[PDB]
């Protein structure tokens, strides 16, 4: 039915636009939008017809020919990272039409901190033995990979945001049983920057 | 084809 | 309320009495459509309109919202129910009386609330039920209806018919006579 | 008589100058009172009675059912009035004039459409302005309507009536004469 | 208008019927839908439902696996008869005032069929307190939490600081990883983390402990294994402050 972005990312506080494309849309047809977080139910955002629309979540925007339509986010916040799926028609039977309302692939959106001032380091934390690396305080730009080894673990980038001084960081969790597996070579093939503290 | 119009639920 | 023209999209009726439900659309005060909520299909009353399709699931859901929308309005009125009116019957043929070619006799009932009726043709004191066909419950601008009942006939010197209306706002049973004089 | 309870709910649409004016009115009526209604021109429910007010102001509260309700003028009004202009805005039936007479004569104008007609009695080339007697315009539910105009007058040798009756189907008025 | 659905995870055998209720909280549901979605897909509608009857299912799934039943104008529940492992899938629900335009979907059910329940694990919760070289340094503390060893990844994992949960400076995997992808019956793995000031750790009093709930096999549930039954319980790993 409607083709939107496959996946977008961007930074906090930035305007977000996701560009819907229906050519083929009729005349008594709805522009309807859903946020989905995983794993839960989509939530209703905004609805439009002909006319410009405004929530306290996004706004919508229908030009004249109706070819296309835009979904505008204020300042995308770290808590709107969702899939937005774009929905065209009257319904169905049910309201009624021939134009029911088919879930497309969505635009994937992930939002991420911006770090002022990165300092990249690999720390070793130890149980209450066992130990695990944490690979923290890094730059959005900076990004990880998988291990090539099945004994060795490692966990995708994550942001944790403390409001209490308004202060954000990404983070990336390591750990192996396997005899020798040590911190300084834990990311090394992600590979981690220049400017890495390693104790 | 005809286009209606609904009534909505009362609270 | 000042127009060239006017339509319902549509005329939605749901009633405690049976309980009752009616689904149509008019234009100009005449009726386009009917849905049948027992046999679940649209029935238009013109066969221009024929050529369009309207879908019957809407009026089935939407008689479904009235449904509780009256139960509704029953507990908000502390139970208020409908001022039985009196329904004005008038009997009159479609075209000039003929005695050799056919006519269309029209008893026209107006003023009709609650919409529970029944139209009887009588001809010398037995019911006519071959040549017969009904209107849905048409809109008013009171909010009241008004219903019209058909009897195809060939006029006929010794032939006299009648048009028996029971409704709750009657004494008496309503009869209007005609002849082909 | 039993107790009945009646809801009803019109979503009606008005049109003037062909498509430059077009008002949309949808109410909900309980019994033969109508409790709230829905005028395009506002833009809002508007309670009629107290009864329509908890209904209103729920109604009010979802913005999402403002923007579906405020779309109804084209996606009902706007768009089933073109199926219209095709269909029932071009039915014209032509009518048919027979006049029965004597000091009444009655013009019997039946089965036409639309409803819109211009019946005038005249008493030999000249109207007749008073003693003029017209009952309303009957529907006969079938898409077809009838007019009686009956006229009140005195005999005379020589003297002929004529009804005088004007339609959109009709090119040229209707010389239907009845002499004395 | 909040729609809620029960329950929100189940495990069963199969063969099992699974009962999924659709209820409309602070609104009274004209029409309730049925969607279903598989691992990385899109939304799929099964049928529309209206109180009393009946439902109007789509096309190429049957009517005799999914039972809908819309009475009440607020409840609508579908019965998943003779479960296969094909129906593991996300279940979602939508209520309007009505039609699709006016829908509002559910929290959403996820179902897991299995042939027996033996690869059915609980997780095992490790709690890490935070390196003195990165108090030193941020002056900020990471606990890291390890949920490793379970099957299904039905779990919730949450953070508690004094014995009220926290939502501030918490960090948590959307997706858990398989510690085996080579198997089939692979179990998982989920990690998390939370951030306090350097005093806030460096203190005694303050308790921090991370919680996993996790959601099994219960009730009637036959559990024949040597191995103790993997019922709904609740995993958790603490570790108190110091100097
Ligand atoms: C119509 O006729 C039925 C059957 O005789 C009767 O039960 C009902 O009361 C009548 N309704 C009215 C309005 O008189
Ligand atoms: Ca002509």
């Amino acid at each position: 039915k409607t083709t939107q972005p496959i996946s977008m990312d961007s930074y906090e506080g930035q305007e977000v636009n996701i560009t819907c494309s229906h050519n083929n849309i009729a005349t008594n047809d709805y522009i309807t939008w859903y946020q989905q977080f995983p794993s839960q139910g989509p939530r209703f955002i905004i609805q439009g017809y002909k006319t410009k629309v405004t929530n306290e979540v996004a706004s919508l925007f229908i030009p004249a020919d109706r070819k296309s339509s835009t979904l505008s986010l204020p300042r995308v916040s770290l808590s709107d990272t969702a899939v937005y799926y774009c929905l065209v028609g009257d319904g169905g039977s049910f309201s009624g039409g021939y134009n029911k309302l088919i879930f497309g692939a969505g635009t994937r959106l992930a939002v991420h901190p911006y770090i002022q001032n990165p300092d990249p380091a690999v720390y070793q934390l130890r149980d209450s033995d066992k130990s695990v690396c944490l690979f923290t305080d890094f730059d959005s730009q900076t990004n990880v990979s998988q291990s090539k080894d099945s004994d060795v673990y490692i966990t995708d980038k994550c942001v944790l945001d403390m409001r209490s001084m308004d202060f954000k960081s990404n983070s990336a969790v390591a750990w192996s049983n396997k005899s020798d597996f040590a911190c300084a070579n834990a990311f090394n093939n992600s590979i981690i920057p220049e400017d890495t503290f390693f104790p | 084809q005809p286009f209606p119009q609904p009534e909505l639920p009362y609270p | 309320i000042v127009a060239d023209h006017v339509a319902s999209y549509g005329v939605n009726l749901y009633q405690s009495y049976g309980p009752s439900g009616q689904y149509t659309h008019e234009f100009d005060g005449d009726e386009q459509f009917y849905v049948d909520l027992g046999r679940k299909e649209t029935v238009w009353c013109l066969p221009v309109l024929r050529q369009f399709r309207f879908d019957p699931q809407f009026a089935l859901t939407n008689i479904a919202v009235l449904k509780h929308n009256l139960n509704s309005l029953i507990k908000r009125s502390n139970s208020t129910a409908a001022t039985n009116e009196v329904p004005e019957v008038t009997v009159f043929s479609k075209s000039p009386v003929t005695l050799g070619q056919p006519n269309i006799l029209i008893c026209l009932v107006d003023n009709i609330f609650p919409p529970v009726v029944n139209i009887t043709w009588l001809s010398n004191g037995h019911s006519v039920t071959e040549g017969v066909s009904e209107t849905s419950f048409l809109s008013k601008s009171d909010h009241s209806f008004f219903k019209i009942s058909y009897l195809t006939l060939l006029p006929s010197a010794e032939e006299s018919y009648d048009c028996k209306v029971e409704h709750w706002g009657l004494d008496k049973p309503l009869l209007k006579h005609w002849e082909p004089e | 008589s039993p107790e009945d309870f009646v809801y009803q709910f019109k979503g009606m649409c008005y049109f003037t100058n062909g498509t430059e004016r077009v008002r949309l009115v949808s109410r909900s009526i309980y019994n033969r009172e109508e409790i709230v209604r829905f005028d395009s021109d506002v833009g809002e429910f508007r309670a009629v009675t107290l009864l329509g007010l908890p209904a209103a102001e729920y109604w009010n509260s979802q913005k999402d059912i403002l923007e579906r309700k405020r779309a109804a003028v084209d996606r009902v009004c706007r768009h089933n009035y073109q199926l219209e202009l095709r269909t029932t805005l071009q039915r014209r039936v032509e009518p048919t004039v027979t006049i029965s007479p004597h000091n009444l004569l009655v013009c019997s104008v039946t089965d036409f459409y639309p409803a819109q007609i211009k019946v005038r009695w005249f008493r030999n080339d000249q109207e007749e302005t008073a003693g003029v007697v017209s009952t309303p315009l009957i529907r006969n539910g079938d898409w077809t309507f009838q007019i009686l105009v009956m006229l009140e007058m005195t005999p005379q040798r020589g003297d002929v009536y004529t009804c005088h009756v004007e339609h959109p189907s009709l090119q040229s008025p209707i010389t239907v004469e009845w002499r004395a | 208008m909040v729609v809620s659905q029960h329950p929100s995870w189940v495990i069963c055998k199969s063969g099992t019927s699974v009962k999924i209720e659709c209820r409309s909280l602070d609104f009274q549901a004209t029409t309730m839908f049925w969607y279903r979605q598989f691992p990385k897909q899109s939304l799929m509608l099964m049928a529309t439902s209206n109180e009393g009857s009946k439902a109007t299912y789509e096309q190429g799934v049957e009517k005799d696996k999914f039972l809908i039943n819309h009475a009440s104008l607020t409840l609508s529940t579908l019965t998943v008869t003779s479960a296969h492992p094909e129906d593991s899938s996300f279940y979602i629900c939508s209520a309007g005032v009505g039609g699709q335009e006016t829908q509002y979907f559910g929290p959403g059910t996820r179902l897991l069929v299995l042939e027996d329940l033996k690869n059915v694990f609980p997780p095992e919760v490790a709690v890490f307190e935070p390196s003195e070289a990165e108090i030193s340094h941020t002056q900020k503390a990471t606990l890291v939490c390890l949920a490793t060893g379970f099957y299904p990844d039905h779990v919730e994992l949450s953070w508690w600081v004094n014995g009220k949960e926290v939502h501030s400076g918490v960090c948590t995997d959307p997706q858990p990883l398989k510690e085996q992808p080579a198997l089939n019956d692979s179990r998982y793995a989920l990690s998390s983390r939370l951030r306090v000031s350097a005093t806030f750790w460096q203190n005694p009093r303050n308790h921090f402990r991370c919680q996993v709930q996790f959601y099994g096999l219960s009730e009637n549930d036959e559990w024949t294994q040597d191995r103790a039954k993997p019922v709904t319980q609740i995993v958790s790993a603490e570790a108190w402050g110091r100097a």
